[PDB]
């Protein structure tokens, strides 16, 4: 079972998105800690491609797909953004390149211990990928 | 634009209670962010009080205005306190490592309490 | 101003109540009426629906794809189809018509989506695909 | 949701099937409700259906198709259909389908029975 959702990168939409995303993966009849970690990564991932890949222009799309199959709940967010020059780097707990706007650099963190895998793929000014499991 | 967070804000002389009930997330936290500062601009605050016991989620845009808050505070010589926080949002206190600088109590009589004002 | 999104989902019947239900949630922005968005959910359905029973027969490995561009007001829904299409598109505009009466189809589907849109144009081309366009 | 994106409840009065529908009625459900429904009628000899629809979230032309099915069930063993409680939007259906030229309908599970002479 498969599910894809596209939408402009407006802050407004980001509820729905993860409330989304959330409503297909209960098919899975998962706990509300389960459902919780995932709003909560699919916030985090959402958030860093509007703010990051498309420097909180709409215009942008960020597009989420969930492939379900065999229990396992593959999820991949992506962006056709800025793109990341150093991810070995952004992958250092506490980093940020926005700090103006107060970010906290706790992304990736949380999206690690919350999923069971995560593969950030990206080549700049092309946008982004990342990949979690669970 | 404001119903997926409401925002409750009360000063108690040198305090600034912060009561939050909803999601906070991205575009929530930049909400937040604003009245809270705007506070601190028109009013001497020296502590804050965030009860989060309404609190229904929190991503790292919230452990980030948090962390705003406190370096505001921090520059007064002031303390601040989150109170009534749920597992899970405990969980990412834990994470960020917040707690090495932010006082967690039971709730907002303790929290108080903490701050020397009961 | 703008704000767009689009959905693609397998064709299969446990999404539909999904997909009406993603489409009320963004469509919601506009702050309708209880019922703006039941007609809108129903016309989802509708033709949501219609792919899935009448492009792909029941069969899961086809694709759903439901795009909503809100602009001034204005709500642009649009479904896809890459299945069996509309021979004679013309002839299903026709009251009451159906393919399937084996699966107890009342070919209702097109006059509900007439009479709860302010507009509906439906594209197809056979073998090729189905294309709904609803505005409201 | 395997009956809780529905809710289906069956009871035989005499000879009598009512239907108590709780949720949405689409396509996914519908057909649940056909599968249950035939299903009764083969083990009973059922003359009358009441549909009581009091609790029925939503409705689409799924929601049609299987009760136009039950009614031509229900049709050849000279019997009557009544559904009740129904909502604005459901009625809405009923008035475009034209629906209402072969089912009746009554404000309650009491007049549909007072209408097929039970009660
Ligand atoms: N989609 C993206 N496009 C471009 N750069 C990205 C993207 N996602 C993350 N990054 C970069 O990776 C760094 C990492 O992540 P984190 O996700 O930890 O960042 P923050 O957004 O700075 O932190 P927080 O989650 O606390 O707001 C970011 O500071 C940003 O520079
Ligand atoms: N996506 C599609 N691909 C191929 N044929 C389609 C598609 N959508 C509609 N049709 C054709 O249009 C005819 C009619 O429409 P309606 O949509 O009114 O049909 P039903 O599905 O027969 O009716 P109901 O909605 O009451 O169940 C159908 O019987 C079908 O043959
Ligand atoms: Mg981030
Ligand atoms: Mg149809």
């Amino acid at each position: 079972n498969e599910m894809h959702l596209q939408f402009s990168a407006r802050s407004e939409n980001e509820s729905f998105a993860r409330v989304t995303v959330a409503a297909f993966v209960a098919q899975l009849d998962p706990t509300m800690d389960e459902l919780t970690e995932i709003k909560t990564v699919v916030s985090e991932a959402v958030t860093n491609a509007i703010i990051h890949g498309y420097n909180n222009d709409p215009n942008g799309i960020v597009s989420i797909s969930v492939i379900i199959e065999d229990g396992v709940v593959h999820l991949t967010v992506r962006d056709e953004g800025v793109g990341i020059p150093d991810i070995e780097e952004a992958r250092q707990p506490l980093f940020t390149t926005k700090p103006e706007l107060e970010r906290s650099g706790m992304g990736f963190t949380i999206m690690e211990n919350f999923m069971d895998e995560v593969i950030v793929e990206s080549e700049v000014n092309k946008g982004t990928t990342v990949y979690l499991k669970k | 634009s404001h119903m997926s967070l409401a925002i409750d804000l009360e000063v108690k002389q040198d305090v600034l209670i912060v009561r939050l009930s909803g999601e906070l997330d991205h575009h929530t936290a930049e909400e937040l962010r604003e009245q809270v500062t705007d506070v601190l601009e028109n009013r001497a605050i020296r502590h804050i009080v965030l009860n989060l016991g309404q609190l229904t989620f929190m991503d790292a845009s919230g452990l980030g205005v948090i962390l705003g808050r406190y370096k505001q505070i921090k520059n007064v010589g002031g303390q601040m306190v989150v109170c009534a926080v749920s597992p899970a949002v405990k969980r990412l206190f834990d994470m960020s490592g917040l707690f090495k600088i932010i006082r967690v109590e039971a709730d907002e009589q303790f929290a108080l309490q903490a701050l020397g004002v009961a």
